[PDB]
Parts: structure tokens; C-alpha cells; sequence
């Protein structure tokens, strides 16, 4: 599996594959791994199935009370922070998940990555994260442009995901995109981005 | 002395418990919130008037989000609001977490209704000297009223603190649910002006909001409830010369 | 009661009138109820 | 005094307790709750009377679904009432767990009265002050109250709360055990009437039931209420004219 | 062991296999694996036959309480989330089960499966969970409109479990289909569903 | 009173808590502190006065440090004070933990604010006699009062303790909202002045501030405290023969 | 004045607490201790007056050591001090534990006065009703008072117990800051001559000091104790004909 | 006064903790129990004369072991003295246990004190009423009292219970340190013979001693004492006839 | 991934390797892997990137709370010795990790190097720890003059960090110097320091 999260000057643009594949096993048709925090911010998960469920809806919830408890919606910064807090005090169950956690906040657009052990880092740039970003990377890092803009971006994240897909097993389809072009908190769906990718075949 | 209020857990003779019945006159002298409920929505509306020019204006706060789209505001000791309204949001959250529900106006109101009765019937600990308005639209618009004891009950139209009893007298008469969002805004203004004998500033209020057709919370902003306030003015000036 | 009443009366020759009314009753009833056990205070401050 | 009469833990040389005594009294100042049990079911009661018309004619509701097959009716404080009713359900609930069956009438009843015997016993806490009338259909219809000494009496027909007095006496003479559902049901309604002394709208006081054709709650809305409430009527104002 | 699930146009119609055989012990012939949880949603099993039954009579508890305390039937979303939260803090006190709840509600209609290791995902209007989920997933997709009826929906659901008891030795015979009409909760069982069977000779 | 006033889990007839009104003489029995709240920073004055001269007046401060924007000043018992100060610092380093976030004035207030409530609700427990007044700057300058029973009120210019009552006065008439850091600072002094009732002198003072383009607590050494008092001091004379 | 002095968690309504005032009349029965800051030092003479031969020369004891470069003295209730003390040897301890740096006063003295101040709060613990001194030399010399409300003053010199209001006095006038160590414990001496109103012998006097040039903690030997008692001796004659 | 010696929470104005100090008249209503030092060693003699002669007089009994050089006798309640003469022996042997040395005269008597202390300074328990003194010799010589408030005085020869008054002021005229093992303990036997007036005999006194020589405790046969008997009984009679 | 580190006369210099990899995803090669615990008092981890900030964030916080509540700035073993005990308490999972905590205090310059499992041991002007320690002595020793200077300091802990990367196998390109000669926290960063190399190197 591979989500991948690149900041655009634009907003913030980040892409999933529902389907999780183990290596020959369909598991869901469909399934959430982006999950809406806020209309500014997500967390897209590349990992587990039914541990990053779990633990995404303890931070959504948590993640709206300390929006009501200051008056002021979450810095990207601080969600992020918390998931490393929360993952290392639960790594008493045995829950191994990465995470992208990224939006839009007061100080500008940032993504954090998260791995199951802690660890929370500024990323200004490209970001991808599972066992297909090794591939991910040399697709993303190549064609990023600091003039680069959500609407470029969302071919890109595409691209990333799709190449990623044609030397892994484990890689599922379903891409997704979410969009965060500070004005909406968008998701594509299957059916629009599959005809992105059916622009770069034939 | 009497000793039937030397403790909550000393029953008076007369059938009552008196210290609970103190702890209904804590929020009276506390100054007022009045919760108006039309079937458009509901509208959720505080003082803001209490104290002089050495204080901000924004005096944080009677009116406090819950959820986005819960409002909840408060009479009595802000003492025994503020950790009993950050209770409230976390228990809120925490039927949403468990559920992946938006907690119901109805619910929320018992669960702080219950809340309230821990304190009221441990001695441990004295029972809250606050009274709580709860305003939603879960899919269907409510209103509640906690007792400082911890007792529900539903209103068209409520009031607690000073002005409990001027809003009960005026609203007994010329309320009506089937009113507009328009004229239920307005209505329990010119009810809020005769409460502080005063005319209104839109600096004396907040004044929070919940939509039925949007199904959210926003809080109304000062000179956006402005012409609300012009329009209040007329009646408020009126009904005090008599 | 009574003196309540004399009171009331006494108040309206501080006002120059001899009509008595529900004004001048109000500040006769405050010096009973200022003897016995005040209800009036405080708000807060805290209790606000 | 009178007393020693200021703890629970005390015994008072009346070989009561004070505290406890004056704790039934507390439900007879909150509203009334008639029960009523025939041989087709038991039909419960419940005074809905609270305010002017500044309230909701709606006050939640005062007739609770405990199980599936058993409600209670409260008299007496709201308050106490909101947090008995919880512990009652959840230990239902918890029977259909540990045996997967129904829970008697009679065993829920003893151990609602369990939990405010347990506040009793302890110094720290106080008993609610709060009656419910305990009515369903195990297999058999029942009827129990439960009072806040931890006190539980099988009746036949009932009051308790306000109309406690009245509604025995008149029962006296009236109750037969071979009344139909709909006589049992309008009698129950007079009982009520004779409590407050007017005419009763089907708007203000709510009923529920469980038969034995059935077996499960149900409750009976305003309309479906009219022409019981008519009925009621007749009886109510010949009581007074005399 | 497997169970599926689609969404009608007028229902929800879903299905269990109801013989559960491992090695040569077979529990009963009559071992029930068909929860009935309210008066519209049903809850179908997969995996373990003692895991299935201790956890959903703590479910159909959960239901009525919640209706009573809210005054409102409980949604399939709430229960769905209730489960998973059950399992994920019952890690020490571990459940073996794939839940599939589904039903009409308020919200609608829509299923949701629930992981063993808990955490609930939705499906659009088809799922299979289990041994037999890959061809399970074909034979659905076959013949499924959103428009298809409950009459051919639980004649839908039986060629899919039907299929894939016989590819496998181990499993027995034994199928339940279950239908939920908004109307109806009818129960078809053993002798029913296999005469539904029957009219293709084997 | 009469034993309404002895404990902390009484109400009296008035719904007045008095053992906490109580606990508010306890801020006044302590020294003057001011704070003053400008749109360019935030100001802190205490006073440094010692009771003796053989009292060394190093460690006889009000002004502690609490995060890298955030000071706070205290008027009640020392002992109180420095225990409910040090709470406040392992808070706003917390949520630095869980956020890497400086916590806002605003937030830091509510939380300490239930830290006491918990105090003044229990009553095996008396609550803190102390105020605080939080003073920083997270995005814009904030200033804030805390009550001893744990209410929470924005202020734009304050004081607590024995010299309160003048401060008011002075700042009633005197006060501007458009006096910058510098001008204001020297206000602050003349209100100290007041208060204490004599021309300051740098050794009987402790001023600390936070302005907004240092996002940073620095403290006013007494060498950069001269020439404000010198100012200060002139308009102190003119006050003391009125 | 009774009813707020009746428990530790009731303020009387001056805001004072006479619980805790009374805790200052324990102080001031039990024996004197002077404590002297220097430049060069930090000196503390503690009373070790018999009253009879009975009791062994040395009483066990008026100068604990607490770390091998701080020392405390006692005056109060001396039962309290063995717990007080034993604590006040464990923080200094345990700091060298866990961040290997010796403890400075002003943190020992808040850590030790935080938990007197933890006996003040609660209800079910009354507060330490003994004070000590503290003394030590980390980067310069220091000298506090831990007061038993849980208060920390730092002093140039002081002096508590039954002879502390004579050298409250004393040093008024004779503590200047032109003082030597030798000439700084002459005076220790003398303002102790004053307090008990008689000459001096070694035996009656228990002095311990800390000196810069080691940053040790030695205790005076009964031997080089005598020369400066001969010094001392002769200003008390003098101050003794007065 | 009163008031303030019906709590162990409550100060006095005198300072005093007086239920402390009626927990110690508890130890002086019965009976001497008398502590002799020398160079040579520590003597412990205590009484044994309680009743008729149908109470065997030879057990029960002050004189408890606490180490195989430690010893104790009781003054006060015998209930207290069963639990914290326990409590003495196992910290004697906790030592052992820990450091595996044995346990020094001092360091018991200060952990023996701070444990009578934690009963005095925790409210809602209260002080054990008894004494003890603590006779040993680690390589030294000490005889310490040990006092039911948790305070430590270090005595050279001393006296707790009815004798105390008695041997004090005999102990002011006859003792030296120059005695012998020998000529202390006929002069403790004197001073006994004079606080219940009478010649003493073996039948109703106990001595237990533990040498400098050896560092055993011996328990002493009343065919050992009675040597000493008759050289102290020709002194008792004389000086009651003086 | 190794670390060094020197007290040079008038400053103290640490580097650190940005290379942390963990499957398929890399975790840091741009991102910090040196973290600020005071305003020069400096602390750097090999070891994960997951391990090594959530004990990071740790010894920060409570470097802040040293600073403000005795009113001192902490020295380097008050952080030092903290940061020992803290490893001790939790050994139930991986917390075992190679670190050094240096910089400037009021009684001189310090490093002290933390050893896993508890332990802080001082080390007069040469640490080094890490995989690629033995070549560390050799670069770093031969080298060092005790008036060696800070410019000369960080010239060298590249050298050391960077011939000792051949040898190594989990270390690689990318690399941090941080400099506090107690006037400056700078951190150097890939790109500084990959010009700094094209000398000594090439």
C-alpha cells in the first residue's frame, strides 16, 4: 500500500488506494484510508486496515474538541504530534500503521509523516510512504516544482501511485485523491481519477 | 440554623432538600441566558453587560461551543460552569467517538443532567451551583434546561439568572413556536433588554445560533446582529416607560 | 404591616406629595426586610 | 430535632430512621403516578401536568421504557429519577445477558430497591427521593412500587406522589378485579382527575401499557387518547359537582 | 466460512453459511451463525462458530438499551462502530470474527464490514468477507443493478456461498439467506434456501 | 452564616458560597499587583516591598515565569501561590508535548481555572486562596484574571489585592486604550504609586512584560526601570498632596 | 475566633486562617534560632539551653544536617521536626539522583515548603507546626526561612522563635553588610546573649556554618567555640545593663 | 480555654498540640519506669507491682527486648505498648535485614519517634498514648526518652510515669557520671523505692541491662537482683523517715 | 548511522548522518534527526528516526521546565542524567539507542555520552559511538590539537561522519553538523555541508 503528499503553494493534495491488497487477496471492494479530520485537514494511512481505523477516529474526535477548546482550529502540527504521543503509548497493542497528516493552517501548508514507533517531521516538499515509496519518490521528487499548484498536483500524486502499483502485489487500486485547495475539502472518487490515469495509458 | 443545609445528604422535614434549593438561588444571582425556540431553528442568546471599562469587552464568555453544531450557555458560578462545560465536551465527544454519531440535543441534556447528580448525591463532593441551557438541532430543533440538581426539562422558550423572571412573564403571553427565525431573533431581544432595564448594545450580547436548514452552529457577530438590536429598541424603549 | 404602612407615609412628605404608591411602599417594605437575614448581594465577580 | 434526625446512620429512638422518613415525604411533593392492574394487562399513568405554557406541553415523559416488557412511571423529583432509571435498565439489560430471558417484574423491582438501600446503609451519599411504579408483563401482568427506603409492596391498583390519599380511598369502593382493559384504563384516568381536581386535556398526561396479548410496550399518543379521556371526564365532573 | 452482503433498491438482502465444519467435528447441524439484532438489521458471521454467538448476544443487548436511552432506533453505522471499538479494547479478552451489520435505519441503507482486529469500513453496496470472498465478489457483480429487487437479491446471495462450500472440502451443507424488505424480516433457512438451489439439477 | 460559612460544601439561604467569599479576603489580605493589557504588549507590575529591611527583597516576588510568552503575578498566600504557579508550568509544558505548540494565554487560563474548581467542589479540600493575573502575548497581547474559585473574566486593565480598590479608581478616570508600551508603563507606575501611597523606588518594584515582536517574556532589570519611574514619580507628588 | 480555626480548610472571614496563625505561636514557643548571612558565609546558631544536668550534654538536635554544605535549625514543636527533617534530607538526595547537580535553597525550600503546603490544603492532615532555616552555600551564600504555612523568605539575617522579635531589632541596627565571617558569628552570639538574657558557656549554643572557601558544612567544635564565646560575652554585659 | 483539645487537627493559641500532651498524662497515671546510664553501661528498671497477689507478678512486665543490645520499658496504655514495642523490633531487625550491622541506640530511638509522629500529624488518628525509653549501647552508652509526641531528649538518667516527678528531683541531687554498673543500679533501684514508697523486692521489679563488656542485653533473675535489694533498701527506709 | 562529536576550546560541535531507513519507506533524508533542548544545549540520536524524537520531545520539555522553575538554564548533565533514568523506566519495548547530548553550560563546555540502558559518562573532547566508531578515532584523533578552533571542528566532524560512511552499511549521503560556540545554534544542513565536502572529497 502507498499514500503519498506533496505541498503545493496552492494547498495540499494527497492520494490513497482504497483497495488493501495482502498479495492475492481483493479484502474490500472499497475502503477508507483518507479520512476527513477537518475541511483543512486529513490523514491519509498507508498500513493496516482495522488498527488505523481505530486510531483515526480517536484523532478526529480529539482534533474537533481542541478546535471548540481554543476557539481555533488545530495547527497542522499539533494532530500530528499527537498520533506519535498516541501510537507510542499504544504500542502495547501491537498496531503498526504510517501515517500522512497534512492541511492548512495559520502558518501555512505542511504535511508531517508518522511512523509506528513515533516521529513527527516537517516536510515542506515529497513525501510518500508506505512499500511503494521507494518507486514513489522518483516519480514525485523529479516533476515537483515549487510553482507547482493543486491542479498539477493531483496528475502527479496520480502518476506516483500508479507506477508504484505495476511492480508491487501489494498495491491496490481504488486511487483516490483528496484535494485541499483551501476551499473545499474535496474527494475525488474512484471514477474521476480513473479516467486521469486512463490519460496516461491510452 | 435549620441543619438541613449543613449537608445535601440531610433531608429537611418539610419533604425537600433546602441545600439543593440554595443551589437553585446560586444561578439567579448569577446574570442571565434566555434560549428561544422556534420550529426554523433555535437561537441561544447571553449577557455580556457585567462589569465596568477596566475589563475587555470580550468577556470570554456565556456562550460556549460544545459541539459544532451544540451551543450550550450558562447562570451561576462560572466557577462550576467552566469545568462542568469542559466536561460536557468531552463527554459529548465522547458519544461521537463511540458511535460516529452526532450526540443527540435530547441525550447530551441527560447526560449532563446526569452529570450534575453525582455531585448532588455524593457528599464527598457539594452539587454544582450552576444552571445549564443546552440548544441544538439534532435533525429536530430542542431546547433544555438543567437545574443545578440535575433535572430536565423541556421548553419552548426558557430564561435562568436575574432576568429568568421578566423573560417567563413577557414570552408566557406572546410567544409562539410557529414563529419566524426572523421574528424569534428579534422577539427574545426586546425580552433581553427589559431583563437588564436597559437598552441594548450589540457589545452587551453574544449571541450564538443554530440553524435547522444548515444543521450547524455559528456564533452571530456583533454588527451582523446589529439591525436585530435597532429593531429590538423600539419595544424595549416602550414597555419601560410604562 | 402597620408600620410599613407610616413608613410609606412618611417617605411620600420627603417626596412633598400625600399620594401614597407602590414607590414609596417599596423603600417603607426595604428597612423591615434590612433587619432580617438579606437576601440582596452579591453578584460577581464569581457567581456571575 | 425532632431527632437525632441529622445522619442516616443513626437510629432515632423511634426505631426509625428520620432521614428516610422524610424521604418518602419528598416524593408526595413532586407530581402524582397512577398504577392500575388487571387481568389484561397493567396500565401505567403518568402525570405530564408541569408548568403554564411557557414549557414545552411535552415534559420528557414522565413514563420511562425500563425493558422491553417493563416500564416505570416516577414521582417525585425529576432529577433523582434521571439516574435511578439508568442503573434499572442497564441491570435488565444485563439479565437478558447472564440467562438470555426475560427479568421478573418482581426481581427488577427488589433490585431498583437495592440500589437506594445501598445509599442507606452508607453516610457519604444520600437515597433518591424518588417513587417509581414498577408495572409489566413477566408472563403475568404485575404491579409493584418501589419506594426510597428500599421498600416494596405488591398492589393491585395505586397511587403515589400528590394524589397518594385520594386515589386509595377512592379505589376502595370502585376497584373490581374483573374490570375490563378499557374500564380498568378510564378508571385509572378518574383517579388522576380526582388528584388535581379539573377536567383532564389527553394533552397533558401520558400513558403506556403492556398486555398480555401482546406483551410488549406501547404507548398511547393524544389522539388515540380522546375518547378515554372523555370518558374519564364524565366521572371526573360528577366527583366535582358534589 | 464466508458471508455476504448487498444492498437492494427496496431492502438489504444478505447471507450466512449456516454449517460450519472444521476437521471432522461438526458442532451441529442446526448451529446457528445468523444474529437478528433489531426489527430491520441483521449481523452474518464468518469465522469462528463460539466467537460468532458470545459476541452478538452482547450486541442485541447493546441495541435495545441504546434505542431506550435515546428514544430512536440506533443506526447500523452506530452498532458498526460500536463493535470495533469492542474489539480493538478486548485484546486480552480477543474475539475471532468478521462482522458484516447491515440493515435499514434512518440514514438509509448501507453495510459496513467490521475486522476481526476490529476497526469498520463501508461498502458502497456489495461486499464478501472470508475464505470465499474472492469468487463471491464475481458472482455478485454478474447480475447486480442498484435497481435489482429482494426476490432476485436472495437469489442472488445463494450462488455466491453455494459456490464456494463445495470448492473447499472442510466446509458442510448449509446456507441461510436473510431478507430484509423494510416491511419484512423474513428468515428463508436450510430446507427454503435449498430447494432455491435445486433447480440447477446439482 | 452560622455554620453556612464554616464549611466549603455549604450554601447559605443567599446561594452565596462563603467560605470562598472567604477565600477572596485571602487575596486581599496579600499586596497590590496590576496588570495593564496595550495593543503592542503586555504589562505586569508588582510589588517587590519587603517587610522589614533585613528581608532581602531578591526572593519576595509576585513575577514568575510560567512559558517563553507567558508570566503571571499573584496576590494571597505566597504558599498557595507557588504550588498553583508550578501546576500552570507543567500544563503549558504539556501541551507543548503533545503539541510542540506554546500554549495560548487563553487556554492556559481555562485549564488552571478546573484545576482549582476541583479544589473548591471537593470538600475534604479547601480551594486555592489566590489570584493570578496571566499575562502574555500568543498571537495578540492577552490579559486575564483568575478567581480564587476558579471563574474565568478578560480584562484590558486590572489589579487584585489590598491596593485594588484605588487602582479601580485611578484607572476609571486616567486610562486610555490607545497609550502605547511605553507611555502606559509609565501609567502603571503612577497607579503603583497610588497604591503603595509613596514615589517609587526600583528596589521596592518588580516589573516583567511580554511585547509582540520579541514573542517572548524579558524582564525589566532595575537599571531599565529608572527613567518610567522617574516619569511616574513626578505625577505620584501631585497625588499625595490630593 | 472559633469555627475558622476549628479546621485547616476554613478561612475566617478576615481572610485569615487562624489555623495556620496559631501555627505561629508554636514557633515562637519553642526554642530560638538565629541565622546570619554573610559574604563570606552563611552562619546559623540554634539554642542548646538545658535546664538541668539531667539531660545529656548534647540533646539530639538543634542543627540537622541535610546536605554536606546545607544544614537547617529548628524552633517549634521538635516531635514534628524528625519527619519534617528526614523528608528535607530525602529531596536533597533524590535531586542528586536525577539531575546529579546539588539542590539549591531557594528550590529545597519550595520543594519542602510545597509539602507543608500539600497538610494545609487537605483536610484529613494538619499542617507542619515547626519552622526551619536553611541554609547553605551553592554559588554564593543563602539563608531562608521556611515558614510553617509554607512560605519562603530569603534574609540578610533573622532570627525565629521566643527571642524573635529582641533580634528582629538587634539587627536592625547592627547587621551592615561591612561584616567578616569571625565578626559576622560574634554577632550570632551576641544577639543570642540578648534573646535568653544571660552570658554564654559552648554547651548552651549549638553552632553549625558553611563556609565559601570549602562549600562544606563543618560544625564548630566545643574548643574553637570558646575564644569567640569570650568575644560575644562581653557586648551581652553591656546590652545586660541596659 | 477548650475547644482545641478535642481535635488533634486543632492549634491552640498557646501553640500546644494538647491531645499530643493528654496522650502523655496518659503515660503519667502509671508507673516509674526509671533509665540509669554509666561508662560502664545502661540500666532499665521498671515496675511490676500491679494488684493482689492473685496477678503473678513475676510476668507482665515493662521490661520488652527490641535487640540483643537494645531494650525498652513502658509507660502509659498497654495496648499502645504491644503494637510500637512490634514495630521497634522489627525496624531493629530491618536493619539486620538492609544493612546487616547492628542497630544503633540512635538511629531506632529517631525512627521510632517519626513513627509516633505520622499518628500525631495525620488527623482522624490518633497519637499513641504511651512512652517508652530506649536503653542501649552500640559501642556508646545513651539513654534516651522517647516521647508519645514523636520527640527525642537524650538523658544521662531519667524517669517517665508516676515516678517521674519524684526521680527527677532526687536524680537533681544525687547523680554523677562517675557511678559504676553497680552503683547505678542500686541508685535506680533507690530512686524507685521512694516514687511508690516502699522496700522493693525481686518479686515486684524487673531489670533487664545491657553491658558496655559484652553488648548483651541480659535479663536479670530475682536471684541476680536481690544483692543489689539489700544494698539499696537500707537507703529507701532512711529517707522516709526524712 | 553513526554520530560524533568534540569540544573543540570555544564551542562544541556534533554531527549526525540524516540517512534512516525502514522498509521501503525512508523516514529521514532531508529531515531533522537533531533536535534543540535549550538555546545551546543540543542533543543527536543514532538510532530511528520513530525512537529518537519521541525521546526528544521528552528531555526538551523538561529542559524548558529546569529553565524556568529553579531559574537557572540547565548544564549539560542536568539534561544528561535526566534523560539516563528516564531510559531505565521503560525497557519493555525497544528504547535502546546511542546517544549524545552536548553543548555550553556556566561552568564550561561539555559532551556526555548517554549510554542505552541508563548511564551518562563524560568525555573530554572525542565521542563516538555509533556503528562507524573505530574509523571515528582514527579521523578524529589523529586530527584534534586541544586548540583546535570551531572552524576547524566542523570541517572535521564531516570528515570523520563521512569516510566512516563507506565502511558503514545503514549509514549514507546526507548529513547535519550543528555548531554552538555559545553565540550561534546552526544547523549547517545537507546542502551547506555538501559544498563544504566538494574539498575534501573531490
Amino acid at each position: 500500500t502507498t499514500t503519498v503528499g506533496l505541498v503545493c503553494k496552492d494547498g495540499v493534495v494527497m492520494a490513497t488506494e482504497k483497495r488493501a491488497t495482502m498479495g492475492n487477496f481483493i479484502a474490500s471492494k472499497a475502503a477508507k484510508k483518507i479520512y476527513q479530520i477537518a475541511d483543512r485537514m486529513a490523514m491519509t494511512t498507508a498500513g493496516s486496515v482495522g488498527d488505523a481505523q481505530f486510531l483515526a477516529r480517536i484523532i478526529k474526535i480529539e482534533a474537533n474538541l481542541y478546535e471548540i477548546r481554543r476557539e481555533r482550529k488545530p495547527t497542522v502540527r499539533a494532530i500530528a504530534t499527537l498520533t506519535s504521543n498516541l501510537l507510542n503509548s499504544y504500542r502495547y497493542f501491537p498496531y503498526l500503521v504510517q501515517l500522512l497528516i497534512g492541511g492548512i493552517d495559520s502558518e501555512g501548508k505542511s504535511i508531517y509523516s508518522i511512523d509506528p514507533i513515533g516521529g513527527a517531521i516537517e516536510e515542506k516538499d515529497i513525501v510518500a510512504t508506505g512499500s511503494g515509496s521507494l518507486t514513489a519518490y522518483g516519480v514525485l521528487e523529479d516533476r515537483f516544482t515549487p510553482e507547482i499548484g493543486v491542479d498539477e498536483a493531483v496528475e502527479l500524486a496520480v502518476r506516483a501511485i500508479y507506477s508504484a502499483m505495476k511492480r508491487d502485489s501489494a498495491s491496490g487500486d481504488g486511487i483516490d485523491v483528496v484535494k485541499i485547495t483551501e476551499d473545499e475539502f474535496y474527494q475525488y472518487s474512484p471514477e474521476e481519477v480513473e479516467q486521469i490515469l486512463a490519460k496516461f495509458r491510452k | 440554623q435549620m441543619g438541613y443545609d449543613r449537608a445535601i445528604t440531610v433531608f429537611s422535614p418539610d419533604g425537600r432538600l433546602f441545600q439543593v434549593e440554595y443551589a437553585r438561588e446560586a444561578v439567579k444571582r448569577g446574570a442571565t441566558a434566555i434560549g428561544i425556540k422556534c420550529k426554523e431553528g433555535v437561537i441561544l442568546i447571553a449577557d455580556k453587560r457585567v462589569g465596568s471599562k477596566l475589563l475587555e469587552a470580550d468577556t470570554i464568555e456565556k456562550i460556549y461551543k460544545i459541539d459544532e453544531h451544540i451551543c450550550a450557555a450558562t447562570s451561576g458560578l462560572v466557577a462550576d460552569a467552566r469545568v462542568l462545560i469542559d466536561r460536557a465536551r468531552i463527554e459529548a465527544q465522547i458519544n461521537r467517538l463511540t458511535y460516529d454519531e452526532p450526540i443527540t440535543v435530547k441525550e447530551l441534556a441527560k447526560k449532563i443532567c446526569d452529570f450534575k447528580q453525582q455531585y448532588t448525591q455524593y457528599g464527598g463532593v457539594r452539587p454544582f451551583g450552576v444552571s445549564l441551557l443546552i440548544a441544538g438541532v439534532d435533525e429536530v430543533p430542542k431546547l433544555y434546561e438543567t437545574d443545578p440538581s440535575g433535572a430536565l426539562l423541556e421548553y419552548k422558550a426558557t430564561a435562568i439568572g436575574m432576568g429568568r423572571n421578566a423573560v417567563t412573564e413577557f414570552f408566557e403571553k406572546e410567544y409562539r413556536d410557529d414563529l419566524s427565525f426572523d421574528d424569534a431573533m428579534v422577539l427574545g431581544l426586546v425580552a433581553m433588554g427589559l431583563s437588564i432595564e436597559s437598552e441594548l448594545v450589540p457589545e452587551n450580547i453574544e449571541v450564538g445560533y443554530v440553524k435547522v436548514d444548515d444543521r450547524t452552529f455559528k456564533e452571530v457577530s456583533p454588527e451582523e446582529l446589529k439591525p436585530y438590536v435597532e429593531r429590538a429598541n423600539e419595544r424595549i424603549r416602550e414597555l419601560l416607560k410604562k | 404591616i402597620k408600620a410599613i404602612c407610616t413608613e410609606a407615609g412618611m417617605f411620600a412628605i420627603r417626596e412633598e406629595r400625600a399620594k401614597v404608591t407602590m414607590l414609596d411602599f417599596t423603600k417603607a417594605i426595604e428597612k423591615v426586610l434590612k433587619k432580617t437575614t438579606p437576601i440582596p448581594d452579591l453578584k460577581g465577580v464569581m457567581f456571575v
